[PDB]
RNA sequence: GGAAUACUGCCAGCUGGGACUGAGGACUGCGACGUAAGUCAAGGAUGCUGGCAUAAUGGUUAUAUGCCGCCCGUCUUGAAACACGGACCAAGGAGUCUAACGUCUAUGCGAGUGUUUGGGUGUAAAACCCAUACGCGUAAUGAAAGUGAACGUAGGUUGGGGCCUCGCAAGAGGUGCACAAUCGACCGAUCCUGAUGUCUUCGGAUGGAUUUGAGUAAGAGCAUAGCUGUUGGGACCCGAAAG
RNA sequence: AAAUAUGUAAGAAGUCCUUGUUACUUAAUUGAACGUGGACAUUUGAAUGAAGAGCUUUUAGUGGGCCAUUUUUGGUAAGC
RNA sequence: GCCCUGAAAAUGGAUGGCGCUCAAGCGUGUUACCUAUACUCUACCGUCAGGGUUGAUAUGAUGCCCUGACGAGUAGGCAGG
């Protein structure tokens, strides 16, 4: 009959990257985490103690405890109609701090600067991320481009 | 009680926005362009009529 | 057609006047909603709901629990505003004075507040004296102190009371209830 | 059958248990009976107490 | 007679009809599994500072 | 009364409020507590947690009130003193003519501890206090005198 | 008693005076500024061409889109988005503000409406027609500025014109101002829809697709 | 070289024909035209003329004509079905009542509440009255022996309606019941600590712990009634082969 | 190594400055948590929409499904 | 590409039928026209929502009045009759 381990159907996803087998490097060991951190979760098979269930490969949640050796992270998981929310324990191998949020954090940094210079000179800001916008009139020339004209071209076999 | 549209019915045309007033008065929705002789260079129109 | 984003013909979920039959009820609402429409004042628009709510929704408030709220700072010469009933408490010694207005008093309750040379009014004696609610502290009595709700949301881990009609060691303390017998809940 | 979250109830009534219901019609008949014995047997009793 | 084994056919249908929302999220959440050393000491800390406050009080 | 009954709404709707498919049978799944073990498991460990199984000690020929001993916290205790001859000796509070409680007369078998009693001396006959009521008693300046 | 009304009636006649100048002034202001940005972009061209050069005009910054689909059998992901741009009913119409967020809504939706780049024109005669604003949800025509004014005035906008005017140009308050707007309630087009099947591309023979310019022909007959 | 025309688009440019509608019911509003008094097509039709009386007209009904229209009820993914019941008509004919309950509501009283086993009384199964008890509630936790609820304005933090103060407004500060989240304290269980004592084995203060409880932390309940729902009962009605 | 699908973020529960508490932690008033006091509200931190948001109790029916495009397995195939 | 051969089944019979051959056939283009319980505008019924109003002043305050939106339905829930 069916069968459905722990670690069932997870032949690609928990393997080594080619080419990058063996020891974890030691900036993984030297990454400092805190609660309130936004960690991404991504399984290394190659550490067996301390690993996501496969749910959770490729999640990202928020630290909510500091262990010797591992973060507990918190996960909301959608059963039925309704998160449920998770913790987690995993070792900090399979764990690595959410680049996202530090573009956001260096972002806050910008703008309460660009709030100070706007304000120690009293002017508006305009601090919100506008979208990409339409596009404005140009005038191209035609000094040294003048148009190369180009037609369809005739059906022809290579074999 | 009845909505009028001031698109046929001038009365509240005019009761919305006057200046239609001045607006019909000058004409305007007509009215000439000036004039200007302005002519394309050459190149616009080798390359309109090119191939 | 039209792609419905939301149920038609809903109606909000609220009272709108006491499912109440009692005279004297529908006149304290026919005030409040005088009061209520031709007043600005907040006071009203509240006491008006809460002339509407069922019995299960206006718990009493009790006499000590008046004694309490009068111990905020700035708040001894507040007139205390209950709509629904005060219960004597026995436990308060040292009751202090004011006026209280409220739905019902329980025999005891107007007892102590008028031996301590105190005041019982009713919600329209409340009205004429106070329009606007001027002076006034709303109180609520504790609603999810009933025993009804002891068992909502009974489940495995939820710490609730299990709807038992007869109660001791041999009804539903083995099986589920304890490690040496099957499991924990 | 078992269902809903209820209390769980004992009601015995396995039996035939309509061949043995009382009810009490007789209350107030039976309570005039008592009082006119109480009052004749007072009677017979001369003056004495009951 | 053999009749159908599984589908999710309707499934999501049905749980979004009221369905989904979100998490139920608070300022101080549950403490549930943080280190006890580390909570135990954590009393410690917030008793005191409690203290203090009142002690700003006279 | 029926007439306010859903089953007079029901008449004319062919099957009353119970399904066409379904319909309403002569009890399905068993009846009263069948299959709580079985198929209605479920329902009986959540909702009936502990209700399978024995826990305990038996007990033969049990009498109930043996154990009679209602308990009365100091929380009340001034109530057993009637409401007129409260108030005088609240104020008076003195050690030499302190009201006697016999809370036995008043019904009550154990005298407990929850709450305060304002100063006032107070003698209390019962049998059985918690430690802590008499604690508070003593506090107070009264005593408690054990009786039967 | 008697006499006081004259005051707090000759004052609003008075205030009413002022308005309606202001909106007179105004008005014949964006007859200005319209007819001097439309003469600018021709000479710009004639301009171009003169230096043998090209100008390229600027990407439109505004649409109006049309719902034409019924509202059976439809996907759930363009469903959200018809919803999203208050199109839930067949010939019902917006205005969007074109960029990156909203590009991305109308091609998700691009089999379920037709849409282009409306003319003063167009926009004038939608909402003196058919503009109706919502005012604690209900659906109220524009029937005098007062109106207008007293939602819209907290952004300038104190007329049906202005209001226009914040459509046609964008800018600052569209957002609020489009918003105000109820979902313009088209007929079906009078003269028909030029094309023997509505459920392909206007660039396949027609209906369904950003038909560009050729948005106000047709909303013209549906209007 | 100078025009014209087409095509496409704009006009708050002017006009003709046809069709449906005419909701509202003193006045209030926004305007327009007037030098003016006034006028108006400006928050929904008026004016002038005529026609009909054993009638114009309307309802009904029968029939014809155009188009359309399969037999209901049932189970079913699917019935007009070459699935089943039903020839016709009257009358009869199926979710009840009871014991015990969950939720919600109304009502009485409220730390209590329940007169009706019984007594009193009577205009006699009614209505009126009541002593002692008893039930449920007001204490929990342990298998149990047992023990049993304030460090603190009955605690701290964050939101909170309402109220208070300043303010012409916007606002700002004060206080914040209900309710929600979180940290703490108190009672019992468990496991530790084991003081002053005592008869030497009793006693168990005090202080603790990722443990535990259907608890405490200024009580809500008791009772009557109703719908809906639960279990036992012939249990919505009718039906075995059997025993 | 796509396309389609998919996680998180886009702030008042935020930011910055000052310096309080502890039995944790550090060589170390060092960190870690939680705070006092002080400053910053126009776009306060993309878009679009919001027909109001949040929450509680309780209970019916159902628990034979079937069809189409597209992905797709068994089968020569099937209205399988 | 169209057309022809390849091309055999049982009652008599089906581009829906008649019939149609520079089509009433096949490919493509352009206009006009017909028509749904859909869209637009208006009346009326109901439902939901928001708002006004017994301040002294005849006859319904669960009423009167103003405004906007909405209406498919088995099993089934509730309501008003």
């Amino acid at each position: 009959g069916k069968s459905h381990g722990y670690r069932s159907r997870t032949r690609y996803m928990f393997q080594r990257d080619f080419r990058k087998h063996g020891a974890v490097h030691l900036s993984t060991y030297l990454k400092v985490y805190k609660v309130g951190d936004i960690v991404d979760i991504k399984a290394n098979g190659s550490i067996q103690k301390g690993m996501p269930h496969k749910f959770y490969q490729g999640k990202t949640g928020v630290v909510y405890n500091v262990t010797k050796s591992s973060v507990g992270v918190i996960i909301n998981k959608m059963v039925g109609n309704r998160y449920l929310e998770k913790r987690l324990n995993l070792r900090v191998e399979h764990i690595k701090h959410s680049k996202c949020r530090q573009e956001f954090l260096e972002r806050v940094k910008a703008n309460a600067a660009k709030r100070a210079e706007a304000k120690a000179q009293g002017v508006a800001v305009q601090l919100k991320r506008q979208p990409a916008q339409p596009r404005e009139s140009r005038i191209v020339s035609t000094e040294g481009n003048v148009p190369q004209t180009l037609a369809p071209v005739p059906y022809e076999t290579f074999i | 009680v009845l909505k009028k549209n001031p698109l046929k019915n001038k009365q509240v045309l005019l009761r919305l926005n006057p200046y239609a007033k001045v607006f019909a008065a000058e004409k305007l929705g007509s009215k000439k362009a000036e004039k200007t002789g302005t002519k394309p260079a050459a190149v616009f129109t080798e390359t309109l009529k090119h191939d | 057609g039209i792609d419905h984003t939301s149920k038609q013909h809903k109606r909000s979920g609220h009272r709108t006047a006491p499912k109440s039959d009692n005279v004297y009820l529908k006149l304290l609402v026919k005030l409040y909603t005088f009061l209520a429409r031709r007043t600005d004042a907040p006071f009203n628009k509240v006491v008006l709901k809460a002339l509407f709510l069922s019995k299960i929704n206006r718990p009493p408030v009790s006499v000590s629990r008046i004694a309490r709220a009068l111990k905020q700072e700035g708040a001894a010469n507040k007139t205390v505003v209950v709509v629904g009933t005060v219960t004597d408490d026995a436990r308060i010694f040292e009751f202090p004075k004011t006026t209280v207005a409220a739905l019902r008093f329980t025999a005891g309750a107007r007892a102590k507040i008028v031996k301590a040379g105190g005041e019982c009014i009713t919600l329209d004696q409340l009205a004429v004296r106070a329009p606007k609610g001027q002076n006034t502290l709303i109180l609520r009595g504790p609603r999810n102190s009933r025993e009804a709700v002891r068992h909502f949301g009974m489940g495995p881990h939820k710490g609730k009371a299990p709807r038992i009609l007869s109660t001791g060691r041999k009804f539903e303390r083995a099986r589920g209830r304890r490690r040496s017998k099957g499991f924990k809940v | 059958a078992i269902s809903k979250n209820l209390p769980i109830l004992k009601n015995h009534f396995r039996k035939h248990w309509q061949e043995r219901v009382k009810v009490h019609f007789d209350q107030a008949g039976k309570k005039v009976s008592r009082r006119n014995a109480r009052a004749t047997r007072a009677a017979k009793i001369a003056p004495r107490p009951l | 007679a053999k009749s159908k084994n599984h589908t999710a056919h309707n499934q999501t249908r049905k749980a979004h009809r009221n369905g989904i929302k979100k998490p139920k999220t608070y300022k101080y959440p549950s403490l549930k599994g943080v280190d006890p050393k580390f909570r135990r000491n954590h009393k410690h800390a917030l008793h005191g500072t409690a203290k203090a406050l009142a002690a700003a009080k006279k | 009364p029926s007439r306010f009954t859903k089953t007079r709404k029901h008449r004319g709707h062919v099957s009353a409020g119970k399904g066409r498919i379904g319909k309403h049978r002569k009890h399905p799944g068993g009846r009263g507590m069948a299959g709580g073990q079985h198929h209605h498991r479920i329902n009986m460990d959540k909702y009936h947690p502990g209700y399978f199984g024995k826990v305990g000690m038996r007990y033969f020929h049990k009498q109930q009130a043996h154990f009679w001993k209602p308990v009365l916290n100091l929380d009340k205790l001034w109530t057993l003193i009637p409401e007129d001859k409260r108030d005088q000796y609240l104020k008076s509070a003195s050690k030499e003519t302190a009201p006697v409680i016999d809370t036995l007369a008043a019904g009550y078998g154990k005298i407990l501890g929850k709450g305060r009693i304002p100063n006032v001396p107070v003698i209390v006959k019962a049998r059985f206090v918690s430690k802590l009521a008499e604690e508070k008693i003593r506090a107070a300046g009264g005593v408690v005198e054990l009786i039967a | 008693t008697a006499e006081q009304v004259a005051a707090e009636r000759a004052a609003r006649k008075a205030a009413n005076k002022e308005k309606r100048a202001i909106i007179l002034e105004r008005n014949a202001a964006y007859q200005k500024e319209y007819e001097t940005a439309e003469r600018n972009i021709i000479q710009a061209k004639r301009d171009a061409k003169a230096a043998g050069s090209y100008y390229v005009e600027a990407q439109h910054k505004l649409v109006f889109v049309v719902r034409i689909k019924g509202i059976n059998k439809i996907p759930p992901k363009p469903r959200k988005v018809l919803q999203l741009l208050r199109l839930t009913r067949i010939n019902s119409g917006t205005f969007v503000k074109v960029t990156k967020a909203t590009l991305e809504l109308l091609k998700l939706i691009e089999p379920y409406v037709a849409y282009g780049y409306p003319s003063y024109s167009t926009i004038r005669q939608l909402v003196y027609k058919r503009g109706f604003g919502k005012i604690n949800k209900q659906r109220v025509p524009l029937s005098d500025n007062a109106i207008i004014e007293a939602n819209l005035g907290k952004y300038g906008i104190l007329s049906i014109d202005d209001l226009i005017h914040e459509i046609i140009t964008v800018g600052p308050h569209f957002k609020q101002a489009n918003n105000f707007l109820w979902p313009f309630k088209l007929s079906n087009p009078s003269g028909g829809w030029g094309v023997p099947r509505k459920f392909k591309h206007f660039i396949q023979g027609g209906s369904f697709g950003n038909r560009e310019e050729f948005i106000n022909k047709l909303v013209k007959s549906m209007n």
